């Protein structure tokens, strides 16, 4: 029954710093070693820093070495992690969890990960809130692949997530399948709706996607032609 | 780098499935004390197995680890629903000072058939391309399980270059659906007879091509 | 030994989490720092002391006596101390509650039959408050006095509040009486006792106790230290202070080269196209690849070269036998002090520390100068030997020819690749080429 | 919250000195980081400030 | 216990290492003493070269 506390969730802009605390209860975090791990969205696991209580050993990543930082309070059973000059990709979920190599060992790798925190979730960027563009996605020819045909529109460049599309006020509830969207290299959002409409009619009925932000007060109607 | 895992694997309930995790001269000499994680869907992860099949408490026997060579794996056995998850084999290596994570794998129990990603490639609008700028959006949606290498190539390379893929989420059925966007600017759309957005899915490639 | 996340102590007393080590024997038992307790609050006087002699045993083998308490109730557990989902308490001790109103003056008595070294291990309870002391003993004042034909020792319970612990604001004093052979034991306790309900069985050999966290891979390894198993092919080490089995002295300095081979004047005059084959002298020969020592003929018949290894031989074999003498290719302990410490003790803890740090500084310097003196006295050695080869030539040849000082005889007589040869086994005559050598040197 | 240490006083008419036959006993107690200090006296104790 | 563990080693330390002095100055001194007295023997020799 061993507990790990996380500071509450962070967010600051790039170049800024941040800083995740981790408590232990139970088992003395002093007679247990510790290292750090973030948790990209979705992309997988990275091992970052290892601090040894009772030890002052520190080990960091080739990668970020400066920018991070190891801390322990010894006297509050917390372990610290500090990060400066932060950069936009490096915001993910934090961890904390114990490790054996503690004393004589010194050497993490014979430690097997145990305990876990609830984690940090810190959030890096410059953006602010933004308009989205509204782009009309028509066959660029008559599909005719199965049946009917494929048409909608592109929301790009926005801020914050997410605007609701609604193809003719919720004329066209059939076959809409909004993606979900995708955070730009940039740092601001994408989506698309698309639809499945009979190719017979390519002409005879119109489509328009509502796109109504709250956050820009955006509201951009486009028409989707062959 | 990051150690070698297998993108996914899948199996029926009640079997035997093996993650296969391979690593480098650093690791493999050395064998450094190999562990797994088990990380649930949204929640943080947990030691699956440790020091090379030490047990973890309270986590069945089903799972084992083996090591040999330049590699090892896990087990699983009577492979319940529960039981999928994300899994990284976690080790520790010296040429580089420090551990080495594994890329993941994405354990699904079937009891839903496969699927094939139905690609949809779109054009740039044309009020899109009249601000310079073009977009790409392909949309794979209807695939199972929902694992898929996107790959966006020129004719003559591979792009990355604007290369944004959301993973897959779950449809209302069962379905996963994503979506891979690639933007670039019209003088590069001009430039290729026809863009074409390839997609890998348990091997089978489905494609699209759009030109201008 | 892995006590993992358990202390010798933990294993000795029984607790829960610990009683797989019950009735456990080792030679080094390691203790990990994930170590913890997880029992009823206890404090052992002078602890360091007993888990030292413990380790010395090197078994917490437990042989139950049929102990007989007469109006109390026996077998007292609590939350603190939970083995399985139903409270429990320590599995070589037992909690002495008061019977119905009443807690008689308990006195038993155990004799030492045996021809070992028994080894009781009991403790005192201190209340947290007087109805707590009152209600689970009766009387007010408690009282234990565990006593031996030979020693005798009284403790009185401390009724007071302290640091909770557990979820529990009292404590367990624990204190160790061993029973020699034919000696007997009694305990008079009037309350707050806690009795054992056997002893160990102290054995006197090799076993002790190191601290560390070390992984335990399957090899064989004479020496054990904190960072793991060294070889002990050499004679000091600088890995730790703290050993176990035959291990080398750690001495201060974490490296000290010793002179094995030769001396050597490396370069070569490499005199031109025609070769001097110039005597040794400011140069040795990188293309000598046969022996340490060798000649070089320059006669009519051309040139060569030929290793002595006779003069050779003689160096090695003093070479090699040298460095295992002077220094004892090994040398055994197990069981010392304890050289590392965690907190504060004052007069004992400084005296421990001085010790074993003069010890260092003192062998320490053993080796920094020994090793000088056998490089040294290496260099000299063969250094000689080149120097006496050079001299039974020079008794050798006599007056046929000249030493030019450039370390090579200047022959004066036409001398044939046989010729050569045997001046080099020694079997060479002086007479024979006599009379022509003499012309040519005063002529 | 690792050792416990409890004295009683002991009343008696000792050497006299500076005018006085009784005495003071001097208690040292070490409390390392995170741990608790803890003073459970009846009396006759002498509590640092 | 502990006191007794500390006596025992500071003894038992003193001779390893006294005994080390005792091997080490033994081989030292006979050692020595061949090349002294073989020395002389070379000396007389030249002494008449
Ligand atoms: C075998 O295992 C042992 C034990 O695991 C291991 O020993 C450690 O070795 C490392 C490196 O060789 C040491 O780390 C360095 O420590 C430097 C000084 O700080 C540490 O040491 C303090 C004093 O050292 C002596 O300690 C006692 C005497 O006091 C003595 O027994 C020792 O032999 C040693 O000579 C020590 O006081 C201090 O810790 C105190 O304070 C903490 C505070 O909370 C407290 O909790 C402790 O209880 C203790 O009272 C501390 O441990 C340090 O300057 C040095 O820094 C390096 O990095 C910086 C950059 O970060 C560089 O600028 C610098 O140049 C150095 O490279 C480094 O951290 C470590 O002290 C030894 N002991 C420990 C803690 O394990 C052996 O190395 C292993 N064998 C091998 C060689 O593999
Ligand atoms: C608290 O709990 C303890 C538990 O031990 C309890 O017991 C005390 O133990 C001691 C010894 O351990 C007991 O003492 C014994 O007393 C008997 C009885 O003595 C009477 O009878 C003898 C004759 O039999 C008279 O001479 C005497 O005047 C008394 O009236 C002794 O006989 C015992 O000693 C001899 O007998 C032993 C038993 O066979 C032998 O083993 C021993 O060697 C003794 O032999 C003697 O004679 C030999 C002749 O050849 C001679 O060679 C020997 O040298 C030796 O002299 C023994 O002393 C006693 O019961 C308890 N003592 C106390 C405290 O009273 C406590 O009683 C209890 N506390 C209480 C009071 O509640
Ligand atoms: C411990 O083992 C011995 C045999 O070596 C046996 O006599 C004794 O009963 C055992 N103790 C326990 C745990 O019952
Ligand atoms: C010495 O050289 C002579 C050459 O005349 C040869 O006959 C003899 O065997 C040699 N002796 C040794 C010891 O090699």
């Amino acid at each position: 029954q061993v507990q790990l506390v996380q500071s509450g969730a962070e967010v600051k802009k790039p170049g800024a710093s941040v800083t995740v605390s981790c408590q232990v209860s139970g088992y003395t975090l002093t007679s247990y070693g510790l290292s750090w791990v973030r948790q990209a969205p979705g992309q997988g696991l990275e091992w970052v820093g290892w601090i040894n209580t009772y030890d002052g050993q520190t080990k960091y990543v080739k990668k970020f070495q400066g920018r991070v930082t190891m801390t322990t309070h010894t006297g509050t059973n917390t372990a610290y992690m500090e990060m400066k000059s932060l950069r936009s990709d490096d915001t993910a979920v934090y961890y904390c969890a114990r490790v054996e190599g503690v004393r004589g060992v010194m050497g993490f790798h014979y430690y097997p990960m145990d305990v876990w925190g609830q984690g940090t979730m810190v959030t890096v960027s410059s953006a602010s809130t933004k308009g989205p563009s509204v782009f009309p996605l028509a066959p660029s020819s008559k599909s005719t692949s199965g049946g009917t045909a494929a048409l909608g529109c592109l929301v790009k460049d926005y801020f914050p997530e997410p605007v609701t599309v609604s193809w003719n006020s919720g004329a066209l509830t059939s076959g809409v399948h909004t993606f979900p969207a995708v955070l730009q290299s940039s740092g601001l959002y994408s989506l698309s709706s698309v639809v499945t409409v009979p190719s017979s009619s390519l002409g005879t009925q119109t489509y328009i996607c509502n796109v109504n932000h709250k956050p820009s007060n955006t509201k951009v109607d486009k028409k989707v032609e062959p | 780098s990051v150690l070698t895992q297998p993108p996914s694997v899948s199996g029926a309930p009640g079997q035997r499935v093996t993650i296969s995790c391979t690593g480098s001269s650093s690791n493999i000499g050395a064998g450094y004390a190999v562990h797994w994680y088990q990380q649930l869907p949204g929640t943080a992860p947990k030691l699956l197995i440790s020091g090379n099949s030490n047990r973890p408490s309270g986590v069945p026997d089903r799972f084992s680890g083996s090591k040999s060579g330049t590699s090892a794996s896990l087990a699983i056995t009577g492979l319940q629903a529960e039981d999928e998850a994300d899994y990284y084999c976690q080790s520790y290596d010296s040429s580089l000072s420090g551990s080495v994570f594994g890329g993941g794998t994405k354990l699904t129990v079937l009891g839903q058939p496969k699927a094939a990603p139905s690609v949809t490639l779109f054009p740039p609008s044309s009020e899109e391309l009249q601000a310079n700028k073009a977009t790409l959006v392909c949309l794979i949606s209807d695939f199972y399980p929902g694992a898929v290498t996107v790959a966006w190539k020129a004719d003559s390379s591979p792009v990355k270059a604007g290369v944004e893929t959301t993973t897959p989420s779950k449809q209302s059925n069962n379905k996963y659906a994503a979506s891979s966007y690639l933007s670039l600017t019209p003088e590069q759309w001009k430039s290729h007879r026809s863009y074409s957005c390839q997609v890998t899915h348990e091997g089978s490639t489905v494609e699209k091509t759009v030109a201008p | 030994l892995d006590g993992i996340d358990c202390t010798l102590i933990d294993a000795l007393l029984g607790d829960p989490h610990c009683d797989v080590f019950q009735n456990e024997t080792w030679d080094l038992f390691v203790e990990r720092s994930k170590a913890f307790s997880n029992c009823y609050p206890y404090d052992v006087p002078d602890y360091a002391s007993l888990r030292s002699l413990v380790a010395s045993s090197g078994t917490l083998e437990f042989i139950t006596e049929g102990f007989t308490w007469t109006g109390v109730t026996q077998n007292g557990g609590s939350n603190a101390c939970k083995r399985g989902p139903g409270s429990g308490f320590f599995s070589r001790l037992n909690w002495v509650t008061k019977s119905g109103s009443t807690y008689p003056v308990l006195n038993v008595t155990m004799p030492n039959n045996d021809n070992f070294d028994k080894l009781y291990i009991w403790g005192v309870h201190h209340p947290s408050t007087n109805q707590e002391q009152t209600s689970l003993y009766v009387q007010a004042s408690g009282r234990v006095t565990v006593s031996t034909r030979r020693s005798q020792q009284t403790i009185i319970p401390n009724i007071g509040s302290r640091p909770w612990v557990r979820g529990l604001s009292s404590r367990i004093s624990i204190y160790w009486t061993i029973v020699k052979p034919g000696d007997v034991l009694v305990i008079n306790s009037n309350g707050n006792l806690i009795a054992p309900r056997g002893y160990f069985k102290m054995r006197t050999g090799k076993s002790s106790i190191m601290r560390s966290d070390a992984p335990i891979d399957t090899c064989i390894s004479e020496c054990i230290t904190p960072n793991g198993s060294i070889p002990n092919d050499k004679p000091f080490q600088n890995v730790n202070k703290i050993t176990y089995g035959a291990c080398p002295k750690y001495v201060k300095q974490n490296t000290l080269k010793l002179a094995t081979g030769m001396r050597n004047v490396p370069e070569k005059q490499t005199r031109g196209l025609f070769g001097a084959i110039a005597g040794f002298i400011e140069n040795g020969w990188e293309g000598m690849i046969d022996g340490w020592y060798g000649f070089r003929h320059q006669n009519s018949e051309g040139t060569g070269q030929a290793a002595d290894l006779k003069s050779t031989q003689a160096a090695i074999d003093q070479i090699n036998g040298k460095l295992n003498r002077v220094i004892e290719k090994t040398n055994e302990k197990f069981h010392q002090i304890e050289k590392e410490f965690s907190e504060v003790e004052g007069r004992i803890q400084d005296l421990e520390k001085y010790v074993e740090d003069t010890k260092i500084d003192l062998w320490s310097y053993n080796a920094e100068l020994l090793v000088a003196l056998e490089n040294q006295h290496t260099i000299d050695l063969t250094d000689s030997e080149m120097n006496k080869l050079f001299e039974k030539t020079r008794r050798q040849l006599r007056e046929n020819a000249e030493d030019m000082g450039n370390g090579c005889f200047k022959i004066y007589h036409k001398c044939d690749n046989a010729c050569i040869e045997s001046i080099r086994n020694g079997t060479y005559d002086h007479d024979v080429y006599r009379d022509e050598a003499l012309n040519n040197r005063f002529q």
